[PDB]
RNA sequence: UAAGGUGAUAUGAACCGUUAUAACCGGCGAUUUCCGAAUGGGGAAACCCAGUGUGUUUCGACACACUAUCAUUAACUGAAUCCAUAGGUUAAUGAGGCGAACCGGGGGAACUGAAACAUCUAAGUACCCCGAGGAAAAGAAAUCAACCGAGAUUCCCCCAG
RNA sequence: AGGGUGACAGCCCCGUACACAAAAAUGCACAUGCUGUGAGCUCGAUGAGUAGGGCGGGACACGUGGUAUCCUGUCUGAAUA
RNA sequence: UUUUGUAUAAUGGGUCAGCGACUUAUAUUCUGUAGCAAGGUUAACCGAAUAGGGGAGCCGAAGGGAAACCGAGUCUUAACUGGGCGUUAAGUUGCAGGGUAUAGACCCGAAACCCGGUGAUCUAGCCAUGGGCAGGUUGAAGGUUGGGUAACACUAACUGGAGGACCGAACCGACUAAUGUUGAAAAAUUAGCGGAUGACUUGUGGCUGGGGGUGAAAGGCCAAUCAAACCGGGAGAUAGCU
RNA sequence: GUUUAUUAAAAACACAGCACUGUGCAAACACGAAAGUGGACGUAUACGGUGUGACGCCUGCCCGGUGCCGGAAGGUUAAU
RNA sequence: UUGAGCCUUGAUGUGUAGGAUAGGUGGGAGGCUUUGAAGUGUGGACGCCAGUCUGCAUGGAGCCGACCUUGAAAUACCACCCUUUAAUGUUUGAUGUUCUAACGUUGACCCGUAAUCCGGGUUGCGGACAGUGUCUGGUGGGUAGUUUGACUGGGGCGGUC
RNA sequence: AGCUUGACUGCGAGCGUGACGGCGCGAGCAGGUGCGAAAGCAGGUCAUAGUGAUCCGGUGGUUCUGAAUGGAAGGGCCAUC
């Protein structure tokens, strides 16, 4: 019995993969606990129709992260209103909400969760190496600057 | 009775044939079970007296199509 | 339609009628006990016994009506089990049984013939079963033909023992 | 035509040829109202556990034969003008 | 009637009267007869209905060869000096008849085989619920007392009331004989016989159904003939026999 | 005790007793295409089938044939 | 676990001139190293006991190329490979062990339900077995249909055709 | 004893014997052959037993047939089992 399946099923593939498989297993087990459906070309032109769709989306998504990746690099300096103590450092410090709402409303919409900082929520004067995720794997950078309010 | 309620397959009859053909009459009955099927959108089973055939037309068409049959034929399951 | 009538054995009795409710003929109505599908339950057919609702110048039991099963539909209900589903009650509508042959279908003999007998025959006959109609079944080519063509089905005559 | 009448009846009786007739119910027909059914047009669509096949049977005048065609109890199983 | 042969002491008929057995349909061939004649004739159907229409067909005027094929010839064989079958006889359609074919096929007659029903009011076995066994005997186990024994054993009397126990009516059966045998009776009657508290007997109702039942088993019984019931049907089975 | 109702009542059938043999329970077995049922509301000291036939003293030899039970290596061997 | 195919990737060569168990064919001047070598201390496997691959530890600044021989080159290194061998990845079986989810339940329970049927549900026990369908070999007087000759000094036996 | 394959192929006037199916005898004709100088002889064996119809099927051959047509299968014919 050719299937597709529906959740992913040890040994035979994950969602979306096309298997053939023994019937008693399929009809006993594989469809009516919801982990596959029949071959039917309604159903696999279904998944065809979901596959492509998904690639769209996928391509999309990735021409509108890219974008966003350009857009990085295409400011690559930035100031934020920064309380400087004495001898260099902030009084406060500079998080991912402080860098993000620089750059949303300084051009680019990044959102705080893409910002990615290692150690630091800079904590002294000075200009910064700021990396972002934009996307699963397309990343870019900005430079930081505190100006001393 | 022998009686696929998907098919309609019955007994039938027929002969035995020697190797000198002498006929005797004979049936040929179906490959009968019964046989219980998830039907996903009545959260329920349904227990049908199928042929094995009768189970590849389900494989096939899907419980709920065949079951639709047995409504219009005034058949209940 | 009528001058005669009240069926027969079958008289008699008591009566009806003659110009139009005598009788007789035909159409349409009324009444139509009990048994019988028999259908409120039962049963050894023509009988035994109920429930509910109605009626009593007497509101007793007696009388009258409804109450079988199955199917489709609807309303009200309603488990295991949360919803649901089964189930349950009621209502509307239908069916049931009978009966000639022909008709479609599910099953299907044997004697017999073969000068014995088993393949074969008898014969898809006899019979049993289911269902329908005035007819049934069949029916508008995935049919034939034979390089020309025909143009659904059914029946008759040939082809041909 | 036939029957009846005290024996064998064209003309005695009932009939027969021919000509007629329904208050009422009903058949069938054209016409017409009605509730319902949908007409012609364009662009489509074109019947899968099916056809085919293996095994066992059955049906075809055809007894498995070199045996096409049909049905299918069992196991399988296409192409898409 | 049947036989080589029947007065035959072989068959059949008591007699009379009435009935009772070679038919019918369709094919086929021959004879007779009639029509037309190298032609004869139509079938279903149409119909103006025993007419007329209808020549679809059928038989015949051509055979030979397995066939292709050739054709008054052909086949046989490489080919026949030849040989086989043919060429030189008129047919066809009615009508009557003789035969044959298929049909019950001249009439009557089996023992039986198959199918669907009806029967356990007789009888077999079982199930439920009821009834019956006069009278007379025998006297098991157990128990008590006595004797006895170290104690048991044992032993006597008594008590007790077992058993497909004994004798014997009812009741159940059926060993012998006579009678009867067109009976009083399609199984009995008389005199005798066996069982009679039991694996007994019996009433009412129930269940088992025909290749089936039931059978303490005889192929017994299953409604007066059971090695396959009865009724209806296949059915006019078949009958080289009488 | 039973039996050929209707020519046989017996030495025949049955019988208690004996043996063989099947049967673990949804038993074997039997009636039933099946469902259901008897066996049995029993359970191996039970139930079925077969033979023998109270009791006493006993029941020897033969497994080649036929029947049955057990066997897996080898040969042969079905559909497929 | 295992037989028959696959794929990475690792084992392995005594023509003689020799730094000496020369693998053919190519890229071919630097690889290999602290993600830690040369060296010696020992473990294992192969074996022509000449040596080869190789785990562990110790060690700590090298084993290296036309440097010449050799038909063919450096154990600096790299790619498809063969002589053969092992093991991870795969198709089909073979066999087995478990599983649960088809299916069985003539265990207990719940509801339908004042029910020793049935159905649904829960749970326990089994479980791809059992069982059934189609096909197939064997068995099969349990049942069935039949056959089982004629001649003959009757028939049968014998004989005969 | 020498040489040899007439234990030939196609036919057959005319006969015998049979209810029939059949069985037998046969000179001569054509082709081709052996033996003999030649005339000639040879279509098995001194003769008379030594055998099995049909159906179905196998093998070889074939100017036959060949279900639309070309083939093929199957059939026919000849030989044989
Ligand atoms: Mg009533
Ligand atoms: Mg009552
Ligand atoms: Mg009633
Ligand atoms: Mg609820
Ligand atoms: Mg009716
Ligand atoms: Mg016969
Ligand atoms: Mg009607
Ligand atoms: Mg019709
Ligand atoms: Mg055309
Ligand atoms: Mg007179
Ligand atoms: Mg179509
Ligand atoms: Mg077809
Ligand atoms: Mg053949
Ligand atoms: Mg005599
Ligand atoms: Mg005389
Ligand atoms: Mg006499
Ligand atoms: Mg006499
Ligand atoms: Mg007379
Ligand atoms: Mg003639
Ligand atoms: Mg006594
Ligand atoms: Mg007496
Ligand atoms: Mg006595
Ligand atoms: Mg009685
Ligand atoms: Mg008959
Ligand atoms: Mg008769
Ligand atoms: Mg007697
Ligand atoms: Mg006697
Ligand atoms: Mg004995
Ligand atoms: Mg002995
Ligand atoms: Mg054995
Ligand atoms: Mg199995
Ligand atoms: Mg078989
Ligand atoms: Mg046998
Ligand atoms: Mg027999
Ligand atoms: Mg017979
Ligand atoms: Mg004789
Ligand atoms: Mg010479
Ligand atoms: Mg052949
Ligand atoms: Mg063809
Ligand atoms: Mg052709």
């Amino acid at each position: 019995m050719q299937v597709i399946l529906l959740d992913k099923v040890a040994n035979l593939g994950s969602l979306g993969d096309q298997v053939n498989v023994k019937a008693g297993y399929a009809r006993n087990f594989l469809v009516p606990q919801g982990k596959a459906v029949p071959a039917t070309k309604k159903n696999i032109e279904f998944f065809e129709a979901r596959r492509a769709e998904l690639e769209a989306k996928l391509a999309e998504v990735l021409a509108a992260a890219n974008a966003r990746a350009e857009k990085i690099n295409a400011l690559e300096t930035v100031t934020i209103a920064s309380k400087a103590g004495d001898e260099g450092k902030l009084f406060g410090s500079i998080g991912t909400r402080d860098i993000a709402d620089a750059v949303t409303a300084a051009g680019v919409e990044v959102a705080k969760s893409e910002v990615r900082l290692p150690n630091g929520v800079l904590r002294t004067t000075g200009e910064h190496e700021v990396s972002f995720q934009v996307h699963s794997e397309v990343f870019a950078k900005v430079i930081v600057n505190v100006v001393a309010e | 009775s022998r009686v696929c309620q998907v098919t309609g397959k019955r007994p039938v009859t027929g002969n035995n044939r020697s190797h000198a053909l002498n006929a005797t009459k004979r049936r040929f009955l179906p490959n009968l079970h019964s046989h219980r099927f998830w039907v996903e959108s009545e959260k329920r089973f349904v227990t049908l007296r199928v042929s094995a055939k009768g189970m590849r037309v389900i494989d096939k068409k899907g419980i709920d199509t065949v079951l639709a049959e047995l409504r219009a034929r005034g058949e209940k399951y």
